[PDB]
């Protein structure tokens, strides 16, 4: 019966959540043309 | 035995010999001050505060004596160029002698405290062990520091009982020692308002007096006594070193940017005055006002003080030196003799052209001349075969207004080019390069050398703070960790709270 | 609890990284930053 | 116990990521500095401060993105978002270089927090805090290069910009303008870094090749137990090998490992001192005796005089675009060039 | 004459260098990758002018 | 004068001598060029 | 700006589905501490 | 050994992937749209490819005034 | 070469002063019982 | 140890080694003064930096 | 003078190598 | 009077106090709920 | 005064070399067992 | 085998003072001629 | 530099006088 929301959980998501968002942004950029 | 880097730890448990060592250190520092002032007096030329002031001559302690009111010599001169002044005892020479005598007295007291180290005063009456009550010592010393700080501001800086301090106009032309009233409004926190310096020492001194009395009368809380190890003299070394590197960074910063306590007639101009053409703008303002009042061009420029023109010259910029280019600025470009006057360049069409000045970043710089709109009009080419803007092709001449060369015009291209090369440094001066065998390479001023040493020392003292703070808080493990160190204290999961045996799961 | 084998997660996650980094290298040759 | 001690308990719980009192300073500042860098290099331009593109959004790649310094006209402004330059406007703040001071200052306090963490953890597990002490070298480098150096120069503009190619430009600027390779404090830095790398390699290789056979496997990693009392490699054999190969060898393991701290840490500290000098243009730029001889004797040439000619080219060819506030126009004819090139 | 253009570069202490500027200078560009031992030179003076010591070292 | 109980002998072993002389001599070999300038 | 609602709605729809499948275990963890 | 659930446990469970098969793609698409709608340009003030220069201007809009730099960029932008 | 006239004394004392400091300490270590 | 006239006069000033006030004592008051001092340093830094600009305070040689 | 100084320091270092190798404190197993 | 940058100074000062205040209130609250067992 | 430039180093070494010789001998005498 | 011809060396404090006096006074005497 | 040298040696001699008198090896009857 492990807890779910821990310090580790927060630390993981402060990094993981923006990373996926940014990777979607940079993916979109590969189709921008001047 | 003790390794070489620990020999001085024998003083940790010996208050009397620690005082002896501190006395000896104080004797050496005061002795350095006295010897340094004597060496500067044996080499300082006082005959020209306009073009050969102290900061051109590598003077380091002379500006500090002058800053607080010591401006005269027993031999009759003053640093503002006066003759036949009577300074009383407190000339540069008297200050030096006093420091030498102090050094000797401190040396003798050090001998006494080294021999008679075992004074009852240094023993805890209860245990008979060596003991210093550092919290109460702090209060005593802070109270004394507060009194002295207050007295310095209230009597010396005000001139109420003392000479005052060095103050000057915004262009460092008419500096002198003056009484200064405290500034109690928000402009007191302006680093360029000297009245804020007076207000600081009055207000901080009173605060130091009050805090001193507090620290004499109130014991530290047990929580703070234990956490900072107030029974351990090395805690005081740690935080004192911290305070000292803070102070050292501050004096490095105020030396480099300038303030009411780092005036340009004592330490030289700042690099930012070159960056912003501070003196050039004021020179140009005065010339234009003269012309507006009907002056000829020669009269307008002849009205510019040589001292003001000399500040508008990159050889006085403290950011033009070199780490191993030693000595006074005079050793580089020479001993300045006279302003040559303002060079005005023109092409064959008669348009006025302006030499692009050298930024401090550049050891060398090309010669490029523009019109008033920044359009390139002439230069000194490197490759010749496709030159279009050479002085020969453009018929460039130079005329001088003010100074030695006032009223003269040069048309010979090599001569015009030589003046243009000097114009990248700003206003043009004649130098004596023979007296010192000057080498023609720029050196920094006392402002630069002061800033370098104190930023470097400040950074090194950060390490000292880290080291002794570590020694204080980890004294129990200075020789190593516990041989029976419980593996459960370092492995995960045994204790809920790290390093707390009472939280075992 | 353990229903999805760790080796499949590693393989799929790894392939995802290759795809996204491959896309970034493709973009070095097309659109902005391509010098064209 | 009171609320402070209750708070102390929770801060120092043994968890996956230790927090501690130092974590209150470390984690926000580290996160903002890193987040600021990723945000800026992903989305933010340097057009208004440098005339440069610097983000993925504009077409840069990992090597050329940066969070660039503010314009030279900002001076040494803290460039606070609520300050007098941006006046609370987040978009303007980014265009003005506000992310540069954001990263530098949060990074500085983050580094303080990290070293406090090293002290705090060492104190809790009961070890001497040499790791924290060794970390003063990274801190001396960061503070001298990203804070003291620009503070001595005209503005933050001349600090390093936070990017791969931006840092390379910083190296080349220092060669051309400061002759930084000639500086004996940089040379000591090189010795400490290259000597550190050497000690790292040679110590690891020596341990791995004087191991005792403590198991039957041909892969030897499993034949170690952290709690074991015995040395896992033979110091005596290691000492004889190096004594016979090189002439000298370690014999004291405590000295060896202290020396491994000392060499790179001292090297970085020395390089920091040199950079403090370069903050004031107090360079080791020239050897005066060389210049006197070379000026009078046009057949005298050394590698020292050759490198200054390279420096003069760097300055002339890079300054107009690298220092746009200066509005340099250098007509072709003034550019220093050798034959043909 | 490192670059083979009769422009000899001084490397040694006795010829005006200090520890920082001094060097043993690479052999002449006129030699290229040719093997230039002492016995290929007409004299030690030629060998030195052309950067012979560099190849030997 | 009663003997001061805080005194301690001082040591420098041969290896520390060799290490110190190397540091000093190599520092001098490095900085001497800048002293001559 | 519509573009903020278009960009935040994907992220907002994700935070709703994750609390929905963690609610039987988030309140369970919450009632244990208190 | 600190009491949190092991990561290998978490990322091999069905419930984790039920949640993150929604949340991870949703974040990715939100980041995509942040760019593709052009919103990233206006949040951070980054020039679009047609917005570095006016059609005939040959001068970079470098900021030259510390305290009116804000208005300077505004003027530089209205010139486009 | 026109070198700095103080370079020689600077280099000489830079070597000699700390070197003799170490030799003094080494020799009195050897002479201890 | 050696008693001296001056030592006897100063003896009480070096007599309370290790004496403390109970618990936290004046720590809260100390923290207030530390906070005010931090704000003070922040004010003088931002004035020097031209981040904080006040009426009648011209941070230049021209004042 | 400079050349003599540089070669002197170098020669001292080489002498130091000789003593540090052949007249080292012998490693002893105790 | 109160210049714009002094108003900005107050905004920054208040913003920092809020961030620190909220941080410690949250930590203190959490520490009181989830105490270590002794 | 145009003094001999080697006068300084000559005097310095004249003082320091024999003085240091004596200091070495004295200190290692003091450190011998008593 | 250890060399049996070794002997300790000594310089007492008075000899140190006498020697330093000799050296310093000789230097004070000869320095003028070294500077010339 | 010559004056500094002369005054330095003189000062060292005066310092030696001080140590030779007050820090002498004390004469002892055995
Ligand atoms: C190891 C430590 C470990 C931990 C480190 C933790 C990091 C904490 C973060 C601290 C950040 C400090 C920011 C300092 C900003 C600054 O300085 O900003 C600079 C300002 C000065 O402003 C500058 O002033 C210059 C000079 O102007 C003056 O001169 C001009 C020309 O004449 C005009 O007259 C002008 O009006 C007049 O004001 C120019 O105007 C510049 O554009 C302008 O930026 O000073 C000031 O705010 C304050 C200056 C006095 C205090 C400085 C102390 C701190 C710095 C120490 C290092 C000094 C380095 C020197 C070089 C070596
Ligand atoms: C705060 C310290 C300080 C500062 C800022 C000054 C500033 C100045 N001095 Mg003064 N001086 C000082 C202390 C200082 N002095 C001391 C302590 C003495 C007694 C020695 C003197 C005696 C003195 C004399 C006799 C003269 C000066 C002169 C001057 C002027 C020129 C300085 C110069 O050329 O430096 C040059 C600086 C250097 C070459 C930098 C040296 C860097 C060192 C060598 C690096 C060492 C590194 C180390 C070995 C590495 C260790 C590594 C290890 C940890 C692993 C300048 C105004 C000159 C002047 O013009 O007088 C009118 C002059 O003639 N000073
Ligand atoms: C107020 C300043 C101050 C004081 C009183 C002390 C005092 C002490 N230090 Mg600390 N320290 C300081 C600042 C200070 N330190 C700074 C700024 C640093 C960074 C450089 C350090 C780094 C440091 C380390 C790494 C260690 C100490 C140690 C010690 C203890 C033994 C010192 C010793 O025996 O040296 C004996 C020194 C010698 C025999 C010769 C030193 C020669 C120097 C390096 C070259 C020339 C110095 C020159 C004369 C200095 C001029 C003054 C300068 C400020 C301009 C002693 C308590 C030691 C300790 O903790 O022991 C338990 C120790 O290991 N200190
Ligand atoms: C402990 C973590 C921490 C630390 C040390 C910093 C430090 C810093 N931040 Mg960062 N930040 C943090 C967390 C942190 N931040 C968090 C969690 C966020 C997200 C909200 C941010 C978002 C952020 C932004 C957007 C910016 C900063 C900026 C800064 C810099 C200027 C801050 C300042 O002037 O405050 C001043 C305030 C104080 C020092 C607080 C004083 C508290 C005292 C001790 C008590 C007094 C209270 C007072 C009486 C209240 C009265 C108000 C009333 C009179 C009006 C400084 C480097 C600025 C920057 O980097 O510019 C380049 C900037 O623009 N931070
Ligand atoms: C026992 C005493 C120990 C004696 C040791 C002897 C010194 C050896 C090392 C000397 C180093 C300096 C030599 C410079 C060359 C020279 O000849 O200078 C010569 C210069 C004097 O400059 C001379 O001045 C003359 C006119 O007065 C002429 O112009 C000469 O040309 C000029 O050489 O010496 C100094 O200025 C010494 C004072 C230096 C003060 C600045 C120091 C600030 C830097 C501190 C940084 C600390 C970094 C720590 C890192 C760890
Ligand atoms: C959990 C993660 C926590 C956060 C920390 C993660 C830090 C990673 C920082 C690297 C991001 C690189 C990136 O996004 O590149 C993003 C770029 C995007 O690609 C660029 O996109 C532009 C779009 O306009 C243009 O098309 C460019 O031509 C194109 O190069 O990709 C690359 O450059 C390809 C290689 C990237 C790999 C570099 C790895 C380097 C690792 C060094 C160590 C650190
Ligand atoms: C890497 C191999 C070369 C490394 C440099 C050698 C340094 C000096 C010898 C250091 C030394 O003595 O090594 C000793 C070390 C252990 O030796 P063992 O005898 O236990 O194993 C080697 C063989 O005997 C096979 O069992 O060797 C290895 O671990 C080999 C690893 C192979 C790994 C697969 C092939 C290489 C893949 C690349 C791995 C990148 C590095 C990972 C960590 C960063
Ligand atoms: C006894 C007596 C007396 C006398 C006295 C005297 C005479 C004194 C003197 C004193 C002195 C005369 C002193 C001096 C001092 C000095 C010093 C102390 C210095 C130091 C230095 C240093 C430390 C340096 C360092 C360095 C270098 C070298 C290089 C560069 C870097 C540096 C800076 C680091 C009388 C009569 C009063 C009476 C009473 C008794
Ligand atoms: C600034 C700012 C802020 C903040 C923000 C933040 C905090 C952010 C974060 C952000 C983030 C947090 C982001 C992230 C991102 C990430 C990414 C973008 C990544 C990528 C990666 C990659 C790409 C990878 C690569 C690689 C490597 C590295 C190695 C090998 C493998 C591979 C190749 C794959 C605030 C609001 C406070 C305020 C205002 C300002
Ligand atoms: C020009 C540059 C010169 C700079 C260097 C000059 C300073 C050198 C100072 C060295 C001082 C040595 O200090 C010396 O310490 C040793 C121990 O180490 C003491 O020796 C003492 O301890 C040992 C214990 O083993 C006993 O055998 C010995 O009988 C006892 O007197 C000496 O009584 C003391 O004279
Ligand atoms: C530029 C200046 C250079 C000047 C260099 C000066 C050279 C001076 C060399 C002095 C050598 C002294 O030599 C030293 O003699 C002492 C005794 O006196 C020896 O000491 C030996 O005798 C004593 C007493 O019996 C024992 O306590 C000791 O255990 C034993 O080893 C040392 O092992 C040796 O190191
Ligand atoms: C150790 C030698 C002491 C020499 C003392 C000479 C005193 S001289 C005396 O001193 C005063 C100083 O302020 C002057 O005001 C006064 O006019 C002056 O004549
Ligand atoms: C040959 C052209 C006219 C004379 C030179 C014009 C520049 S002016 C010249 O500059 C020298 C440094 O080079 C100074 O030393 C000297 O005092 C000054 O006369
Ligand atoms: C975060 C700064 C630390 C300042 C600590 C001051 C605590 S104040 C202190 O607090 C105790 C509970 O912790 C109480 O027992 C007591 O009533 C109170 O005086
Ligand atoms: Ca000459
Ligand atoms: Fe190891
Ligand atoms: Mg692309």
């Amino acid at each position: 019966s492990y807890p779910i929301f821990t310090v580790r959980w927060v630390a993981v998501h402060t990094l993981a959540v923006p990373t996926i968002f940014f990777l979607g942004a940079i993916a979109a950029m590969q189709f921008i043309q001047r | 035995g003790l390794p070489w880097y620990r020999v001085h730890t024998v003083l940790i448990n010996d208050p009397g010999r620690l005082i002896a060592a501190h006395l000896m250190h104080t004797a050496l520092v005061a002795g350095w001050a006295g010897s340094m002032a004597l060496y500067e007096l044996a080499t300082f030329d006082p005959s020209d505060p306009v073009l050969n002031p102290m900061w051109r001559q590598g003077m380091f302690v002379l500006p500090f004596m002058a800053r607080l009111g010591v401006t005269g010599s027993w031999s009759g001169w003053s640093i503002t160029g006066e003759t036949g002044i009577d300074p009383g005892f407190w000339s540069f020479e008297g200050v030096a002698l006093a420091h030498i005598v102090l050094s000797g007295l401190l040396f003798l007291a050090a001998c006494w405290h080294w021999v008679y180290w075992d004074l009852e005063l240094f023993r805890d009456p209860r245990t008979g062990e060596p003991a210093l009550d550092l919290p109460k010592m702090f209060g005593i010393h802070l109270f004394l520091a507060g009194l002295l700080c207050f007295g310095f501001g209230a009597f010396h800086l005000t001139g109420l009982f003392g000479p005052g301090m060095w103050v000057s106009d915004p262009y460092g032309l008419t500096g002198s020692v003056q009484p200064v009233a405290p500034e109690w409004g928000p402009d007191g926190f302006n680093p360029y308002n000297p009245g804020g310096v007076v207000a600081h020492h009055i207000a901080a001194g009173i605060v130091g007096i009050i805090a001193g009395l507090f620290h004499i009368l109130v014991r530290p809380p047990q929580r703070l006594y234990k956490a900072l190890r107030m029974g351990n003299i090395e805690t005081v070394l740690s935080s004192s070193i911290a305070a000292v590197f803070f102070a050292a960074f501050v004096v490095a910063g105020t030396m480099w940017y300038g303030s009411a306590t780092t005036p340009i007639e004592l330490f030289g101009p700042t690099r930012y005055q070159w960056d912003s053409s501070y003196f050039q703008q004021e020179i140009n303002r005065r010339v234009q006002a003269s012309l507006a009042s009907g002056a000829t061009l020669e009269e307008a420029w002849s009205a510019i003080p040589e001292k003001l023109a000399f500040y508008d010259y990159i050889g006085n910029n403290p950011a033009k030196g070199g780490l191993f280019r030693t000595g006074p600025m005079n050793k580089g470009d020479g001993i300045a003799q006279a302003w040559k006057g303002h060079a005005v360049f023109r092409n064959k069409e008669g348009e006025e052209l302006f030499v692009r000045r050298m930024p401090a970043f550049f050891e060398s710089f090309p010669v490029i001349l523009t019109d008033k709109n920044g359009v390139v009009k002439a230069d000194i080419p490197f490759r010749r075969a496709e030159s279009k803007y050479s002085f020969e092709q453009q018929g460039v001449t130079v005329s001088f207004y003010g100074g030695e060369l006032n009223g003269q015009t040069f048309t010979d291209p090599p001569t015009v080019k030589s003046y243009a090369r000097k114009a990248i440094f700003g206003e043009i001066f004649e130098f004596d390069t023979e007296t010192l065998n000057s080498d023609g390479i720029f050196r920094t001023s006392p402002r630069g050398w002061f800033t370098f040493a104190h930023a470097v020392f400040a950074l090194l003292f950060f390490f000292g703070h880290i080291w002794h703070g570590a020694r204080t808080l980890f004294r129990d493990v200075f020789s190593g960790i516990d041989p029976e160190l419980s593996p459960e204290q370092v492995e995960w999961g045994f204790y809920q709270k790290v390093g707390d045996v009472t939280t075992r799961k | 609890g353990g229903r999805i084998p760790l080796w499949i997660v590693a393989t799929v996650a790894g392939m995802g990284v290759i795809v996204i980094v491959g896309l970034f290298f493709y973009g070095a040759y097309a659109g902005l930053g391509s010098s064209l | 116990r009171g609320w402070f001690d209750i708070l102390d308990d929770w801060l120092k719980r043994d968890r996956f990521v230790f927090v501690g009192w130092s974590g209150i300073l470390l984690f926000p500042c580290a996160y903002l500095a890193l987040g600021g860098w990723l945000t800026g290099t992903t989305f933010v331009t340097s057009w208004y401060t440098h005339g440069l593109a610097s983000s993925y959004l504009e077409g840069c790649n990992f090597l050329t993105v940066a969070v660039s310094t503010p314009a030279n006209s900002m001076g040494h402004s803290l460039l606070l978002l609520w300050g007098p330059e941006a006046q609370g406007d987040f978009t303007r703040w980014c265009q003005l270089g506000g992310l540069w001071t954001f990263i530098a200052l949060h990074g500085a306090f983050g580094l303080i927090g990290f070293m406090l963490r090293q002290f705090e953890i060492a104190r809790l597990v009961g070890v001497r805090p040499y790791n924290a002490i060794a970390f003063s070298a990274p801190i001396a480098v960061f503070v001298s290069v990203f804070l003291i150096y620009p503070l001595g120069q005209s503005s933050w503009f001349f600090a390093p910009s936070f990017g791969v190619a931006a840092i390379f430009r910083f190296l080349l600027f220092f060669q051309g303008f400061h002759n930084w390779t000639l500086n004996p404090f940089h040379m000591m830095g090189v010795a400490g870094v290259l000597g550190g790398a050497l000690l790292c390699a040679i110590h690891g290789a020596t341990v791995e090749n004087t191991l005792f056979q403590d198991g039957e496997g041909a892969s030897t990693f499993r034949a170690f137990n952290p709690t074991q009392a015995e040395e896992t490699y033979s110091m005596v054999t290691a000492n004889r090998f190096w004594s016979q190969i090189f002439g000298i060898a370690f014999s004291n393991k405590r000295w060896l490992h202290f020396f491994m701290l000392f060499v790179p840490v001292t090297g970085l500290w020395m390089s920091a001192i040199g950079v403090v000098g370069l903050a004031l243009n107090l360079r080791s730029y020239d050897f005066i005796s060389q210049e006197i001889r070379a000026a009078e004797d046009p057949e005298f040439e050394t590698f020292y005089t050759k490198n200054l000619l390279l420096n003069e080219g760097i300055r002339a060819w890079m300054a107009p675009q690298d220092q746009p506030h200066e509005n340099f126009v250098f007509p072709e004819e003034v550019l220093p060039r050798g034959n043909a090139l | 004459d490192i670059d083979g253009i009769r422009e000899p570069v001084s490397g040694s202490l006795l010829y005006g260098n200090n520890i920082i500027t001094g060097a043993v200078v690479p052999s002449s560009n006129a030699i290229g990758l040719h093997f230039y031992p002492i016995w290929e030179a007409a004299s030690l003076d030629e060998w030195l002018y052309n950067g012979g010591p560099y190849q030997l070292i | 004068m009663e003997p001061n109980p805080n005194r301690q002998p001082v040591e420098l072993n041969r290896t520390s001598l060799y290490l110190g002389l190397l540091l000093i001599l190599v520092l001098a070999l490095l900085f001497s060029s800048y002293f001559f300038n | 700006d519509w573009r903020v609602l278009v960009v935040l709605l994907p992220v907002l729809l994700a935070a709703g589905w994750a609390v929905r499948n963690i609610l039987p275990y988030a309140v369970k963890q919450v009632q244990k501490l208190l | 050994t600190t009491g949190e659930r092991p990561f290998s446990d978490i990322i091999t469970s069905v419930r984790y992937w039920v949640i993150h098969s929604i949340t991870i793609p949703a974040l990715f698409i939100a980041g995509w749209l942040f760019v593709s709608t052009g919103l990233a340009y206006d949040v951070f003030g980054t020039p679009r490819p047609d917005s570095y220069y006016a059609q005939e201007q040959r001068s970079i809009p470098l900021v030259t005034d510390r305290f009116e730099a804000k208005q300077q960029v505004e003027t530089f932008l209205e010139q486009l | 070469m026109e070198v700095n006239q103080l370079g020689l004394i600077a280099t000489a004392l830079f070597v000699l002063v700390p070197s003799v400091f170490l030799i003094i300490l080494y020799v009195q270590t050897e002479s201890q019982q | 140890a050696r008693r001296t006239w001056l030592g006897d006069i100063l003896r009480p000033l070096n007599s309370e080694y290790g004496k403390v006030a109970p618990g936290w004592g004046t720590t809260p008051l100390m923290a207030v003064f530390m906070g005010l001092f931090l704000v003070f340093l922040l004010i003088i830094l931002e004035i020097y930096n031209s981040t904080l600009i006040l009426d009648g305070v011209n941070v230049s040689w021209k004042a | 003078m400079e050349t003599i100084t540089y070669v002197f320091i170098f020669a001292c270092i080489i002498a130091l190598f000789f003593f540090a190798i052949f007249f080292r404190e012998p490693p002893r197993i105790t | 009077t109160i210049t714009p940058s002094l108003k900005g100074f107050f905004i920054g000062l208040l913003s920092g106090a809020v961030v620190l205040g909220l941080t410690f209130a949250v930590l203190i609250a959490i520490s009181q709920i989830d105490k270590v067992q002794r």
